[PDB]
């Protein structure tokens, strides 16, 4: 029910560093895990995942021994375990909540992060038309790139939507095959075809600025949005 | 061979002191050990007279023999032993068959 | 296929936790209580503490018991008690200080018949007759206190014999016990109650073992 | 129609106790079943996985039920309290909402009216309307003769039957809260209960292989879909979304289905190694559910 | 009760490729 | 021979007795039947050393020291479960079935 990150951060150049955010309110043991990571400026990817039981330990494709995840589901916590460093660490890493079910809606709650700076197939889905300065009141539409469909003979579609105010946690909008989740308020939705993918937000107000996201999962690796810049 | 029976021999005895516990309905404890022992016995037996006669006369006559015999022994100890008691209580006492 | 393969290992997360429930539940011996009105049913329960079904919990000797009442309850019991087939015990209480009444207030039965008119139900009905039924005897320590007084030909008239415990102890079974139509698989436990002391719950574990023995060894042909 | 015997697509196995519970959701995609070993699993035929179990506060529980929004499931049993589960919560484990006492019988069927309202029916010879919100009884149904164990809700949400196994049949209202109509002249004790999909028709399934329905109305026996040679009873029955199709668990550890008009047997779900004790159809009408004693559940489509 | 028997025409149980 | 052809037609003719029940009916024609195996050796071996009679004395008699045994040794373990299981569990100890018993024999 509620999730910060701390364990440090920016201790020094070249030093590994594991972190852990902790969590409370919740079963978590029967909870999946990820560990997606913000890029400094835009852009929120995903690294590591763990489902109940650590059964399941699916990885990035930037495959590496030094990327571990262990759940620490007997402290509801979790653990990471970093090793080494690189130019690509240095980044915005959250923690993610997800249950994986009929009807269930994976990604609801994420926590707050904290901020990680270093010193010295897939879908991609990333936003190309991620510039439309509107005021307030003018029905905002976001559209995401799909390599393939995304319908893995289901009847639903594996996307994920969201919303990620500045200064604050991701929030998701909608689930898969476009049904409201998180108990987000309405006249959240949007839906298509095929590969195409359109966002439909009527009367329009405030509090929605900031970055949108588009993630796909159809299979281990996921993928995110690069960045949306869509403000008032 | 003999030495896998004798083996099964020790695992049933092992098995039969084990179950010592179990009222005199199935009480099949002290005949189990008792025909593991004969058996011992005529195996003890049979070892002697069989690895024994091996540079003399009648060396056929004898090991064959000898081993058919403590076969036989042994075989019928069991079978008698065994069973026999539980044949005359069924069809010589007609009263503790119910 | 990763939401399918995660609610799939759910699943199996979920087996393997019913496996370790049902295990608890397999070794935990069902035991069935009931009785008449004030018949000593709700005596016994308080016995084995220290060492609308109500459900009690006691450990005897790596034993995990469970009584389920029928006091509290009021319904068609000839009916609803089809979800208690394969309880290894049904312990039965009757106390022997009540062979006697006006009446019923409800119908014309004294308590003596009436208690025996659910015993005999209770080992007959096509539900209940495999393992056993477990008879307890409570208020045995009043019963001496009315035996000396109006003896057993009030609720027996075909009684003939002395007026001391050993004699009427004996009749007592065979007024119980002595009601099963039936005799090749189900057996009555018949056995006294101790108003303070623990010889009651010992009764409890080796009758209760002496079913679940014979229960095995009827399955599989070596009863 | 024609002679439909069966088809076992999947068996949904992991249950160990006796089930006398199985209901399914408006989704057409979810069933809920209870057990004896006090775990409530939900399952969904489409996947055949356990989405959720709840374990049971008490072993004895007699039925199950699903919220027409699939946010709620109830309990009952020989406990007299409804321990209301909500499936929708922030901290994602199932658990108890809230406990329904005060009914002094035992309980064996309590349907979902809607996601606030309970039509819970004890054993108690009253029947009883319940509130999320206050957990009380609003309503307050006596009359019976006996104790009820099996009622039917109808799609409008305006009218239910409340059936006792004394040849009652009272057909009761949501609001006002009294018998409207009544059913008399079977010759034995009921114990399956099931409402028509069109909402204007009422059967009954006794323990006497004496599977009949009735009008609403109009009150007198139809067609009774007399058995041939069966002298068992009748534990559950439901009827599928089509409307001529009839469905009933029997005591002879199979089931039997008929047609509307026909009264004549089209098929046998023999395959199960117990008595059968559920059954239930899918709203939409794709695929029938059955559970039986042997703790074995398997879906016929 | 009969029209509305014959009146889910198009039900399933019967004959259909959904599952 | 005699004797065991003796105890098969008593054993036979009496299966519903508790006696003949307690001592493992199902593992109990098996053991007789090892016995009259291990009788018949004799008989075989008083036969010519053929090459298949020859190898017939080898097999009889590396069945008949075993199957005896171990129709006993498989009872004797299945009574003991039985009796020690019950002791604290009413789930049985394993698979005391007679067709399990025999798959162990
Ligand atoms: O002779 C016997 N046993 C034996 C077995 C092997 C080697 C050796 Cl020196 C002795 C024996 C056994 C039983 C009774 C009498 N006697």
């Amino acid at each position: 029910v509620q999730l910060v990150e701390s364990g440090g951060g920016l201790v020094q150049p070249g030093g590994s560093r594991k972190l852990s955010c902790s969590a409370s309110g919740f079963a978590f043991s029967s909870f999946g895990m990820h560990w997606v990571r913000q890029a400094p400026e835009k852009g929120l990817e995903w690294v590591a995942y763990i489902s109940s039981g650590s059964g399941t330990i699916y990885y990035a494709d930037t495959v590496k021994g030094r990327f571990t995840i262990s759940r620490d589901d007997p402290k509801n916590t979790l653990f990471l375990q970093m090793t080494s460093l690189r130019s690509e660490d240095t980044a915005m890493y959250y923690c993610v909540r997800s249950i994986y079910y009929y009807g269930s809606s994976p990604f609801d709650f994420w926590g707050q992060g904290t901020t990680l700076t270093v010193s010295s197939s897939d879908i991609v889905m990333t936003q190309a038309t991620s510039s439309v300065p509107v005021t307030p009141g003018e029905s905002v539409s976001i559209s995401c790139r799909s390599s393939k469909s995304l319908l893995h003979s289901n009847g639903n579609t594996y996307l994920y939507w969201f919303l990620q105010r500045p200064g604050q946690s991701p929030q998701l909008l909608i689930y898969r095959m476009s049904n409201l989740a998180s108990g987000v308020p309405d006249r959240f939705s949007g839906s298509g075809s095929g590969t195409a993918f359109t966002l439909t937000i009527s009367r329009l107000e405030a509090e929605d600025v900031g970055v949108y996201y588009c993630m796909q999962h159809l299979e281990y690796p996921l993928t995110f949005g690069a960045g949306t810049k869509l403000e008032l | 061979l003999l030495g896998y029976s004798m083996l099964l021999m020790v695992t049933c005895t092992v098995y039969a002191i084990k179950t010592r516990g179990v009222p005199e309905t199935f009480n099949e404890a002290k005949p189990i050990g008792f025909t593991m022992y004969t058996t011992c016995i005529v195996w003890l037996a049979f070892i002697p007279i069989f690895f024994g006669t091996s540079q003399s006369a009648d060396k056929l006559y004898i090991q064959t023999t000898t081993l058919t015999v403590s076969v036989s022994l042994s075989a019928s100890v069991s079978l008698g032993m065994l069973y026999m008691p539980k044949v005359y209580i069924i069809l010589f006492h007609p009263e503790q068959n119910v | 296929s990763a939401e399918d393969k995660a609610a799939v290992e759910r699943s199996k997360m979920i087996d393997r936790n019913l496996r370790e429930d049902g295990e608890k539940a397999a070794k935990e011996v069902k035991l069935l209580l009931l009785g008449a009105g004030e018949s000593g049913k709700n005596t016994i329960v308080k016995q084995m503490k220290i060492i609308g079904i109500v459900e009690t919990h006691f450990t005897d000797k790596d034993l995990y018991f469970k009584m389920f009442d029928v006091g509290a309850q009021r319904s068609e019991r000839k009916k609803w008690i089809h979800c208690f087939e394969g309880v290894t015990a049904i312990i039965f209480c009757v106390a022997l200080s009540d062979y006697d009444l006006v009446l019923a207030e409800d119908e014309e039965m004294n308590r003596m018949h009436a208690s025996m008119k659910l015993f005999d139900s209770i080992c007959n009905n096509k539900w209940f007759t495999e393992t056993s039924i477990i008879l307890f005897l409570n208020k045995k320590d009043l019963f001496e206190e009315k035996i000396k007084r109006s003896p057993l030909t009030i609720c027996y008239p075909e009684y003939t014999g002395s007026n001391t415990y050993e004699e009427a102890a004996a009749y007592i079974q065979c007024q119980f016990e002595d009601l099963n139509r039936r005799k090749d698989t189900k057996e009555i436990y018949t056995h006294f109650t101790c108003s303070t002391d623990t010889k009651n719950v010992q009764f409890v574990f080796d009758a209760v073992t002496d079913v679940i023995i014979k229960n095995n060894l009827k399955e599989c042909g070596l009863y | 129609v024609g002679r439909i015997q069966m088809r076992t697509r999947r068996t949904l196995r992991g249950h160990l106790a006796k089930i006398y519970a199985m209901h399914w959701g408006t989704d057409s995609r979810l069933l809920v079943s209870a057990s004896q070993d006090g775990k409530l699993i939900i399952w969904d035929s489409y996947t055949t996985n356990k989405v959720h179990a709840i374990p049971l506060r008490s072993s004895w529980v007699m039925t199950c039920a699903y919220a027409p929004s699939g946010n709620y499931v109830a309990c009952g049993g020989l406990d007299n309290i409804c321990s209301i589960y909500n499936l929708k919560t922030r901290e994602g484990n199932v658990r108890v909402s809230r406990e329904l006492a005060g009914h002094t019988g035992y309980l064996s069927c309590c349907r979902f009216l809607d996601d606030n309202q309970i039509v819970t029916s004890s054993g108690d010879t009253t029947c009883a309307l319940w509130d999320i919100e206050t957990g009380q009884q609003t309503t307050t149904f006596t009359g019976h003769t006996g104790d009820v164990m099996s009622l039917s809700l109808a799609p409008d949400t305006r009218l239910f039957v409340s059936g006792a196994c004394d040849a009652s049949a009272k057909l009761w209202d949501v609001r006002e809260g009294m018998c409207r109509q009544t059913f008399t002249g079977h010759e034995s004790d009921i114990n399956a209960i099931c409402f028509f999909p069109n909402g204007n028709a009422f059967a009954t399934g006794s323990d006497d292989a004496t599977c009949r329905l009735f009008d609403l109305r109009a009150d007198q026996e139809l067609m009774t879909y007399s058995h041939d040679n069966i002298i068992c009873g009748i534990t559950s029955v439901s009827f599928s979304k089509s409307g001529r199709l009839l469905l009933a668990g029997y005591d002879d550890f199979n089931c039997n289905v008929w047609d509307a008009l026909k009264a004549d047997r089209a098929g046998v779900l023999a395959g199960h190694d117990n008595r059968v004790s559920c059954l239930g159809v899918t709203d939409d009408g794709m695929a029938v559910a059955t559970g039986s004693w042997d703790s074995f559940l398997k879906i016929w489509n | 009760k009969v029209s509305k028997a014959a009146a889910d025409l198009m039900a399933y149980c019967e004959a259909h490729a959904k599952e | 021979i005699a004797a065991t052809l003796f105890v098969v037609i008593t054993f036979v003719r009496y299966n519903d007795t508790p006696i003949v029940k307690a001592s493992g009916r199902e593992l109990s024609y098996v053991l007789l039947a090892g016995i009259f195996l291990c009788y018949a050796t004799t008989f075989l071996m008083i036969a010519e050393p053929d090459l298949g009679t020859c190898s017939l004395r080898r097999i009889f008699l590396g069945l008949g020291m075993s199957i005896s045994y171990a129709a006993l040794l498989t009872k004797t373990n299945r009574i003991y479960r039985i009796f020690e299981q019950g002791k604290r569990s009413v789930s049985a100890p394993r698979f005391i079935s007679p067709a399990s018993q025999l798959a162990i024999t």
